[PDB]
């Protein structure tokens, strides 16, 4: 019953951490399995009702999806009409809400 | 009396002082963001005034009168509320959105909402002060300060450490340290009180800090224009605060807020702990709490750190050769078993000692004792109340009848007189020193300081006497030698409830004024008006600790101490009693428990058949009749070859026990040790298998402090890794010899234990709940007893013993060792630091040992500061570093306990002890002196709560706002 | 055949009813299976077309995405916008459209 | 989000908020009313 101060740690081999690690997701899963079971539910719906074959074929053909796009909004009228758009934004922070106000009101009657 | 109209609905008073007091009651609302209930009125933020009899005052600070008219609800009050609450967010840029203190209970998020207050008219300023985060426990931010001084009338006259002052003659008034000196090398005692009253994040806590919420975490150099943006863009603050209240409400999602009883002091603080996970967010005492309410010391307030230590424990330990091999519980637990029985089938269960902790709750306890008696079948228990709480216990069993305080915390502050026997309460039972302190500043207390060294109870004291070591027992018959003479004593208390006048009347007559003055080196001058006073007061609360217990007649004093306020007529009485300051946690609650190797719980001796049999009919085990064998004792067992294991629990006592040099070549000289702490502690180096507890906050259970106050603890945190705790090891010890004890969680415990004790007759979980708690003896129904002896004695006449005790001759070294070396504690440092010293800011203030000499002291020795010094005894010797104070007399220095180590006061000790319960004497040692350097580091640096100078005064002088010619009053501005 | 009520619950063990929780995941799996390898293929284009690495990149280094973005936006400008912006909502309120929809048919002519 | 909700719906239910919501559905349905192809010139001249 001498004085000692040295520590042997355990050999928590390579694999063994390993099944600790996945038994932590694996209780996640029972501690959560209502709402994973609800959620594959849901997901078998949304696979029933083509909302996933369209959101696959959606990004499979993505590369078409966007070129279809960009070169058919790329015209003159749709580049001023989203400029102008943005102008608005800027031009109504100069505008002064505070007057516009009554302004409203006497339109009113 | 008092009869009212508040808004016209007539009413009628109780006993409220204001009409804020009146208000609050009757359910009105009324913004009041500076008062805070423990604080009292300070009248800094002028939200609360109403209309009394046409008047617009503040309610906060107005007198009850009879007939007033309150209007609460007027046009003219209400539009004054605001003009006060524009100039408090004037001070507060609120960005509760991304603020830490935005959790349902900041006091202005809360009042802004409450006065459907949408745009403020004097826009945020920003103060021209830095942050300072010099303290490593909380913060000040000047910009968001709203001057309300709760803090200032906290430090001022709650903790009566008077460090926080408002500079109101600066052009921005800010809350300033001692001379607007940086906190970290200002007078602060960091107790933390500061941070709980103040109402927004001004003065908070910096385990906070970009904690509490989820948009806190985001930088400041991207957090400060996102506020920036929002300030600008938002419309009205009802909008924008109804988002900050859901960020609020979703931290009830991540944060914890868990009940628990410190485990450092036995003053037994209750408050609530904030944790995200695993960090601590912040202590957060609840108003509440039973024995502190809002009061905290340093370690109650920060010193959580050690909980998440690397050097903690996780998986058992085992023995092998020169090294400690982790091992698995079920075969840790089997190895223990198989010695055990080994042993006890071989040489006896008395050779099974077993120790408990004062740490660990009254069920631990209560099962530690079960294994020895009911398992094991041996009467070998004992807690560190040996050389503890011992004279403590003994002196009033032998008086009075019941080993613990009089009365609660409150009597102390209602006290007239407060006589503090060798006590350095100031740090050692600090929110016990927050009330005399403060009833001695605000209400006028007597206070009257005895013990060799002049600390901060002391100095702020209206008498300081300084008796020669071993000497109170004779200055304390000396002043009932002259009572009683005079005819100044209670003598209608003396036939009534005292038995046995005259037989010790005639003990006190070699105890002349005169006698005393030689012995002890009091002057017959100031003894004389110090008795004086004590018959002159209405109530006398005698408090003693260490300074009277560690002595050689320490149970001697201890009765001297009793009986002196018995001839005075101070039992029974609201504001009078002995109050002997438990120093641990748990140091009562174990007692209590039958920890003491003479005594089964319920304070029930050994030695009653019946009391045998009460408990062998539910434990079905015959209960050992061969009393055992006390903590101090069973060490000399082990060298006479008698003793062969020993099961310590929580307690380093091969580092607190008499002789250090002696009981650890005791340790080495025993076959088996099992040691349960929750570190690797000296103690358990010498172990053979250890078993890794968890500590306060990683268990529930209950705690008797000092007051008998049975509190109840909440799990903060589950166990770390695999450490279980106390109870549960215990369990599963004694299950693996043969028990099958079944206790599904520990209220299960205490339902056994509370049939079978007496006192303890009435005690269950539920009257437990939250900040509930009971004061033993209480009855079987659920009657508990805050004062002790109101109508009888536990003696069969319901009269008082008194004990005629002679003044025993100190045991000196003397010869060479003529410089007596003092022991005692530190303000933050817990004993040797296994607790303390891994919360890294308490290693901030104070980082190591010192030995404190006087300036006569180090002149006549020829020696400086930060220098070596060989202090030798007869039983060991130190290598401390010598500090200079201002503290110490003579060639008398202080030894404080707070080194495992090379410099420990323990090794000095000698193995001398008390005459009636073995009680280590520790301030009965002397040394000689040796010189071994002239210059080196400082051992206590500039950056401590001691180094800095105070600015005392009383209340935030409110006036000094009111005079600057800015300060205009909201109700005559609106007139 | 005499008259008893005590009753003995089953062992079921910690691994027991674990492997019983984990199988109830795994026939949801076996019935949504069909959704399942939808969803993964749907996944596969996303990463294909660079939508997932695009998204992590976003969280990885989001301190710094938000920091420039705050940044750039604090302006006078973007202040007064966004404010008159939510002006706007307040007074459009104040509006009675039940007038204004004769207003509009008499510009129509 | 039971406390979320509840903050939102108790402080959103304003009579200011009902109004304006009110009147933001009313807008699209007399922008309906409107006859965008005379407006396009209506704009073209104030340009000018
Ligand atoms: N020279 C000298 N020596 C003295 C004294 C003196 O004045 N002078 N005073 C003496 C007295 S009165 C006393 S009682 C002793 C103090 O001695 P102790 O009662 O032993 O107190 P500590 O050393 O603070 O705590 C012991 C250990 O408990 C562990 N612990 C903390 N919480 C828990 C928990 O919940 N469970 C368990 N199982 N362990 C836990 C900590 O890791 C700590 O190291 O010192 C004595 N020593
Ligand atoms: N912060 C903190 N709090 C603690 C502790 C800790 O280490 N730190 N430990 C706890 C424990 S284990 C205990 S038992 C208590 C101990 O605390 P109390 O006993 O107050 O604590 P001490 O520091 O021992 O103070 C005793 C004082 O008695 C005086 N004294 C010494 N010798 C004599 C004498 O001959 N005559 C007289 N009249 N006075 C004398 C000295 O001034 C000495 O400081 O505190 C507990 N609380
Ligand atoms: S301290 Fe309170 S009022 Fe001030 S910004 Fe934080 S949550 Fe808002
Ligand atoms: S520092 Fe003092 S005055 Fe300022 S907010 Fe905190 S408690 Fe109030
Ligand atoms: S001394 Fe420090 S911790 Fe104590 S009240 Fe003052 S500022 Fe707060
Ligand atoms: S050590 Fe004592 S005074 Fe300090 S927080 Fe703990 S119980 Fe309170
Ligand atoms: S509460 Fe009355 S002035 Fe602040
Ligand atoms: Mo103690």
């Amino acid at each position: 019953a001498k004085a000692i101060k040295r520590i042997q740690k355990i050999e928590v081999t390579e694999e063994d951490q390993r099944k600790r690690d996945l038994r932590e997701i694996e209780d996640a899963l029972i501690d959560h399995k209502e709402a994973i079971l609800e959620t594959l539910h849901m997901l078998g719906h949304m696979n029933e009702r083509g909302v996933l074959p369209l959101l696959r074929g959606l990004f499979g053909q993505g590369d078409k999806v966007l070129d279809i796009l960009v070169k058919k909004a790329d015209t003159e009228e749709t580049a001023n009409t989203l400029k102008n758009l943005l102008l608005l934004f800027g031009t109504l922070g100069m505008l002064d809400v505070k007057q516009l106000e009554p302004l409203i009101l006497k339109v009113n009657a | 009396k008092k009869t009212i109209t508040i808004n016209g609905v007539e009413m009628e008073a109780s006993e409220e002082q204001t009409v804020l007091q009146l208000l609050n009651n009757s359910s009105i609302e009324v913004p009041q963001v500076c008062y805070h209930p423990s604080l009292g009125p300070i009248e800094t933020c002028d939200t609360c005034i109403v209309s009394i009899n046409g008047e617009l005052k503040r309610s906060c600070s107005a007198e009850l009168k009879d007939g007033d008219v309150i209007d609460t609800l007027s046009p003219d009050v209400k539009k004054a509320q605001v003009i006060g609450m524009d100039k408090i967010l004037y001070n507060h840029e609120l960005y509760c959105t991304v603020c830490d203190y935005n959790n349902g209970g900041c006091e202005i998020h809360n009042t802004v909402k409450e006065m459907k207050i949408n745009h403020q008219s004097i826009p945020f300023d920003h103060k021209p002060y830095h942050k300072d985060e010099s303290h490593p426990f909380y913060r000040y931010d000047p910009d968001q300060c709203i001057l309300c001084g709760r803090c200032v009338e906290a430090c001022q006259d709650v903790q009566v450490t008077e460090t926080l002052t408002i500079d109101w003659e600066r052009k921005r008034p800010r809350v300033i340290w001692d001379n607007d000196v940086p906190i970290n090398e200002s007078s602060c005692v960091s107790c933390g009180h500061c941070s709980t009253v103040c109402p927004c994040n001004a003065m908070m806590e910096k385990g906070m800090e970009g904690e509490a919420g989820y948009l806190t975490g985001i930088n400041n150099e991207t957090l400060r224009p996102m506020i920036e943006i929002t300030k600008g863009v938002e419309t009205g603050y009802g909008s924008i605060l109804a988002i900050s209240d859901m960020e609020s409400a979703m931290r009830d999602e991540r944060i914890k807020k868990t009940k628990t009883v410190c485990t450092y002091c036995g003053v037994g603080c209750s408050f609530d702990v904030w944790t995200k996970g695993r960090d601590i967010l912040k202590v957060e005492p609840q108003e509440e709490a039973p024995a502190n309410g809002i009061s905290t010391c340093v370690k109650g307030k920060f010193g959580w750190d050690f909980v998440n230590s690397e050097e903690r424990l996780t998986k058992p330990l085992i023995r092998e050769g020169d090294h400690f091999r982790e091992a698995e519980w079920e075969e840790a637990l089997l190895l223990i078993a198989s010695k055990f029985t080994e042993l006890k089938e071989a040489f006896g269960p008395d050779s099974l000692a077993f120790i408990t902790s004062s740490k660990c709750t009254n069920e631990e306890s209560y099962l530690m004792q079960k294994l020895a008696r009911g398992v094991i079948g041996t009467n070998n228990v004992d807690n560190c109340s040996r050389y503890c709480q011992s004279p403590a216990t003994a002196g009033l069993f032998r008086t009075v009848g019941y080993g613990g305080d009089s009365g609660s915390i409150t009597d102390i502050a209602q006290a007239d007189l407060v006589l503090i026997i060798g006590s350095n309460t100031s740090e050692s039972h600090p929110v016990l020193s927050t009330r005399i302190k403060r009833a001695h500043k605000l209400r006028g207390q007597k206070v009257i300081v005895a013990d060799i060294r002049k600390h901060e109870m002391a100095e702020r004291s209206d008498l300081f006497v300084q008796p020669r070591a071993g000497s109170d027992i004779v200055w304390l018959n000396a002043i009932a030698k002259y009572l009683i003479e005079n005819g100044k004593a209670d003598e209608r208390f003396l036939r009534e409830r005292v038995n046995g006048r005259d037989e010790y009347v005639k003990s006190l007559a070699p105890y002349t004024l005169e006698y005393a003055e030689e012995k002890t080196g009091i002057d017959q001058e100031t003894l004389i008006q110090m008795a004086e006073m004590i018959g002159q007061a209405d109530s006398v609360c005698a408090l003693w600790a260490m300074g009277v217990t560690q002595h050689i007649g320490g149970s001697d004093t201890s009765t001297a101490i009793s009986n002196l306020l018995l001839v005075t007529g101070n039992y029974g009485k609201p504001g009078a009693g002995s109050y002997p300051l438990r120093g641990h946690n748990n140091v009562q609650g174990a007692s209590d428990f039958g920890s003491m190797p003479d005594r089964l719980p319920g304070y029930e001796k050994v030695t009653d058949e019946q009391v045998r049999q009460k408990y062998e009919r539910v434990w079905g085990v015959p209960l050992p009749k061969e009393p055992g064998m006390t903590n101090h004792e069973m060490i000399e067992k082990i060298h006479s070859g008698q003793l062969k294991a020993m099961y310590v629990k929580g307690e380093e006592m091969g580092l607190v026990d008499s002789n250090i040099n002696h009981v650890h070549a005791a340790y080495e000289k025993l076959d088996f040790f099992v040691v349960q702490d929750i570190f690797l502690s000296r103690t358990a180096e010498f172990a053979d298998v250890v078993l890794p507890a968890s500590p306060s906050l990683e268990k529930e259970g209950t705690f008797t402090n000092t007051e008998r106050r049975i509190q109840r603890l909440y799990q903060v945190f589950e166990p770390l890794g695999e450490s279980k705790p106390d109870w549960q090891i215990i369990m599963e010890v004694a299950n693996k010899l043969g028990a099958g004890w079944l206790y599904e969680h520990p209220a299960d415990i205490m339902e056994e234990a509370a049939k079978l004790s007496p006192i303890y007759a009435g005690v269950t979980y539920e009257r437990l709940e939250g900040y509930n708690s009971l004061q033993w003896p209480v009855n079987a129904d659920g009657k508990d007893s805050p004062l002790l002896f109101t109508e009888r004695f536990p003696f069969p006449d319901g009269k008082a013993i008194l004990y005629p005790v002679q003044w025993t001759e100190p045991k000196e070294f003397g010869e060479e060792y003529d410089i007596h070396v003092n022991n005692g504690r530190l303000l933050e440092h817990f004993h040797e630091g296994n607790l303390t010293y891994k919360s890294k800011g308490i290693s901030e203030k104070t980082p190591e040992v010192f030995l404190e000499i006087s300036p006569e002291l180090a002149a006549e020795r020829g020696i400086q500061d930060g220098t070596l010094v060989r202090l030798t005894s007869p039983f060991g010797n130190v290598k401390v570093k010598c500090l200079i104070t201002d503290r110490v007399k003579g060639k008398e220095v202080y030894l404080p306990m707070n080194d495992s180590g090379e410099a420990a006061i323990n090794l000095l000790t000698g193995s001398h002890a008390d005459k009636d319960t073995d009680t280590p004497a520790y301030k009965e040692t002397s040394a000689k002196m040796e010189i071994l350097k002239h210059d080196g580091i400082s051992p206590l640096p500039k950056i401590n709560h001691r180094n800095g100078n105070p600015q005392p005064q009383i209340g935030v002088q409110v006036h000094k706002k009111w005079a600057r010619k800015d300060y205009i009053f909201p109700g005559d501005a609106v007139k």
